[PDB]
């Protein structure tokens, strides 16, 4: 199940959540949500949650990065002000 | 293997 | 040490704070300032800060009122148009 | 106890 | 929720954290984290936020001290050399 | 109700 959510960051100080990243032995798994902060945009729209995998940022996919440059991108998305669409996939 | 990479 | 302030909300589209709440159960707490986003109404005026606690909005006076009730007509009065008051204490050293 | 209400 | 972290006292030379102290008629509330600056070790972690409980720090356990023996206890491990870690109890919510 | 206690 694959669910987009936008978030308004006028609203908050920050996304709310850590970020976890699964590697195997090749290399890369991905990169999920960890824990939730209340408190943040994140928790604030109730529908992410924890284990969840993030697979895109605002157009941008995580595909086929390594998890490191898809924190980086991450983190050099959230830093900017303005609406912020994640794109994710549900733990089933 | 988890690591946790940052908090956002 | 109360101050009180007004947030002309035609530059802006919200106050920037979160807020938490005591149980006043029959322990009498109220609603605190939990923290400022920056670039909203509180900061911009950056007179307000962590824990001040909220006593009245625009006329009415929350001491006496349940948590939710205040919290309920916070949100009210800001989402109408209009300067908006507040009126907060500060957190005590 | 604290707890979250809302941000407004 | 409860978490637990670790602060590298290495390259920062302090937390960065406000303190604050809930009393009541009966006055054992706790402390909790009132702000938290940018600059310091806890902001460059994520982890805690306002509103989080304080409950313990490098073993101490704070849960039934006073708030004033708490701190004195904090200010006296952040003045010493060494990594700090903290657990706290994160804020919850509804209503 | 709640008092500044430091900030370290």
């Amino acid at each position: 199940m694959i669910i987009t959510v936008t978030l308004n960051m006028e609203k908050y100080n920050f996304l709310g959540i850590s970020i976890v990243g699964q590697s195997n032995e090749r290399g890369d798994g991905g990169i999920y949500i960890g824990s939730i902060m209340k408190g943040g945009a994140v928790a604030a729209d109730g529908r992410i949650e924890p284990g969840d995998m993030l697979l895109q940022v605002n157009d941008i996919n995580f595909e086929n990065m390594s998890n490191d440059d898809a924190v980086r991108v991450l983190r050099d998305i959230v830093h900017k002000p303005g609406p912020i669409v994640l794109t994710v996939a549900k733990l089933e | 293997s988890l690591k946790l990479m940052t908090t956002v």
